[PDB]
């Protein structure tokens, strides 16, 4: 991993030692080249996972998440340029450094071999995330959004820290490979049931689980666009990735311990998807859509089947690209009229025909049109849950209906109908903006062509 | 024939001869507890370094 991490660290001096007129062109270009180098992790010609050293590894679960992380950094930079163009030069460089910091921290997080190392990097990400939300968010509610985000995470993370220390005191190590091979059955004591919850809650809050999700709609509505991109695409996946790594040592208590969280997720995914039908704020709508999708990820990880893990891995990647695309699409209208109210701008297909095409594909991805990886992940999750209990299809069926309703509702409301023609400041789409949309959507199509790369650990 | 001792003479420490044996354990003390065994050998580096969580060295 050092041949990926070291060049990423060199982006920081590159940012600060570049001329003001070359900073964006420089950092974006090398960020693309670093994404290219991360593809080396996909050269996997056997079934032994790559252990580069005692500290860094990569297997079929972390490899897609590392590459998606590397790809997001250039995309976030392009997304940020227009709304930062009034900041002075030092403030622009500070913002870029925050974005690089997350890229470095997240790549290290997904390749860490030891759980307290994962925990430290997992917690470190809050610092640049909070700074981005609160220093560059637009509204007065960005400060409250920062508090919710930081402290929903932290209250769950403290029990996680206790559990990790406890496991290490008992086993002698937090190395993941050794924990895997030497794992032994747990007794079903009250003490072990609290251990299960301490190991799971921080990851479940991060997903977020329905019930403790209020931080996420707040954080998205208030964050700048690059903050929304990283939060929806990668940061939520830390919880799902954490749950998959740590659940190997929690057997057999997950068989009964999972029931309340399957119930919250399967019912909760209907509550949050139905909220999207009556949401007046476009960013909030996309955010609630994420909570509904991540509810599926929670359910499939909880039932721990080969299909359920594979469907969760695909959905994690597919949602990452799709939701980041939707935030970028919404931000392009906001940068023109400076409102997130969905019903304000209307008939936009009349004036932005190619941007409306990007809107349609993002919406078709979101409602899981086959053969997209969006549908493939949701399909295999549905099959595994049906096996777990045939009555799950009732709640799946309701969510599928509602997801089509709000996905097409967003398109009809904003792109169709009569143009709101008092909006004479609807400047034509930027080349940068149209390029940004394509950089989301080409990988989604390419991954649909070769879905072996995101199947995860079980297939 | 008694000569009075001079100033300083009576305060001297003197040696006296006695057939009485020297007491061997006048305090009636017990045997002292044995010291802790000492660990010997040369120093080697700590095996695998500090071993502090995930630090390699
Ligand atoms: C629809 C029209 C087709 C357009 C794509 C055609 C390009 C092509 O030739 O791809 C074919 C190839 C299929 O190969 P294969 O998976 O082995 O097929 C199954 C067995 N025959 O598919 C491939 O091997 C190409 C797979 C795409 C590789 C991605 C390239 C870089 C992606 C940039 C990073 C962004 C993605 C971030 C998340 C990635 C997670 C790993």
């Amino acid at each position: 991993m050092l041949k990926i991490i070291l060049p990423s660290l060199m982006l920081l001096p590159l940012t600060w030692l570049s001329s003001p007129k070359k900073t964006w062109t420089n950092v974006t270009s090398y960020s693309f080249l670093i994404s290219l180098t991360s593809l080396t992790l996909l050269w996997q010609t056997d079934e032994n996972y790559k252990n580069f050293s005692n500290m860094f590894s990569s297997d079929p679960l972390s490899t897609p998440l590392i590459i998606l992380t590397a790809w997001l950094l250039p995309l976030m930079l392009m997304a940020s340029q227009n709304h930062l163009k009034k900041d002075n030069n030092v403030l622009q460089k500070l913002y870029i450094s925050m974005l690089i910091s997350l890229q470095i921290l997240l790549i290290m997080t997904f390749s860490a071999t030891e759980l307290i190392m994962f925990y430290i990097l997992f917690e470190a990400t809050l610092i640049p995330t909070l700074i981005i939300i609160t220093r560059w968010g637009n509204q007065t509610e960005r400060l409250n959004a920062g508090i919710y985000f930081l402290f929903y995470t932290l209250i769950g993370s403290i029990p996680l820290l206790i559990a990790l220390i406890l496991i290490q005191n008992h086993v002698g190590t937090l190395n993941l490979m050794i924990l895997s091979f030497t794992t032994h059955t747990l007794d079903a004591s009250w003490s072990n049931n609290l251990l299960w919850l301490a190991c799971m809650m921080a990851f479940l809050i991060k997903m977020p689980l329905y019930g403790v999700h209020l931080w996420l709609p707040k954080a998205h509505v208030e964050a700048p666009i690059a903050g929304s991109m990283i939060l929806a695409a990668i940061l939520l996946k830390l919880g799902s990735y954490g749950m998959i790594r740590i659940s190997i040592i929690l057997d057999p208590l997950t068989k009964y311990m999972a029931y309340p969280f399957i119930l919250l997720s399967l019912w909760g995914m209907i509550m949050t998807s139905s909220i999207c039908l009556r949401q007046t704020d476009l960013k909030s709508l996309i955010a609630y859509s994420s909570v509904s999708h991540m509810a599926l990820v929670i359910a499939s990880i909880m039932i721990q089947t080969p299909w359920s893990f594979m469907g969760a891995t695909m959905l994690m990647i597919a949602h990452g690209l799709t939701s980041s695309l939707l935030f970028c699409l919404a931000n392009s209208n906001y940068e023109r009229i400076h409102s997130r109210t969905m019903i304000m701008a209307r008939g936009l297909q009349m004036v932005f025909p190619l941007m409306a095409t990007w809107w349609l594909m993002a919406s078709l991805a979101n409602l899981a049109l086959p053969p997209s990886i969006n549908l493939m992940g949701e399909l295999f999750i549905t099959m595994s849950l049906f096996s777990w209990s045939n009555f799950t299809i009732i709640l799946m069926g309701i969510n599928i209906i509602i997801t089509g309703m709000y996905s097409m509702y967003m398109i009809i409301t904003t792109q169709r109908g009569k143009l709101t023609n008092h909006m004479i400041n609807l400047q034509p789409s930027h080349t940068r903006e149209l390029t940004l949309m394509a950089l989301h959507m080409i990988p989604l199509i390419l991954l649909t062509t070769s879905p072996k790369l995101i199947t995860g650990l079980t297939m | 024939g008694w000569v009075r001792p001079d100033l300083g003479q009576l305060s001297k420490v003197t040696k006296v001869k006695t057939d009485r044996p020297l007491p061997e354990n006048p305090y009636h003390s017990r045997a002292r507890p044995e010291p802790n065994p000492v660990i010997e050998g040369d120093l080697k580096p700590a095996k695998h370094g500090t071993r502090f969580f995930f630090w390699t060295v």
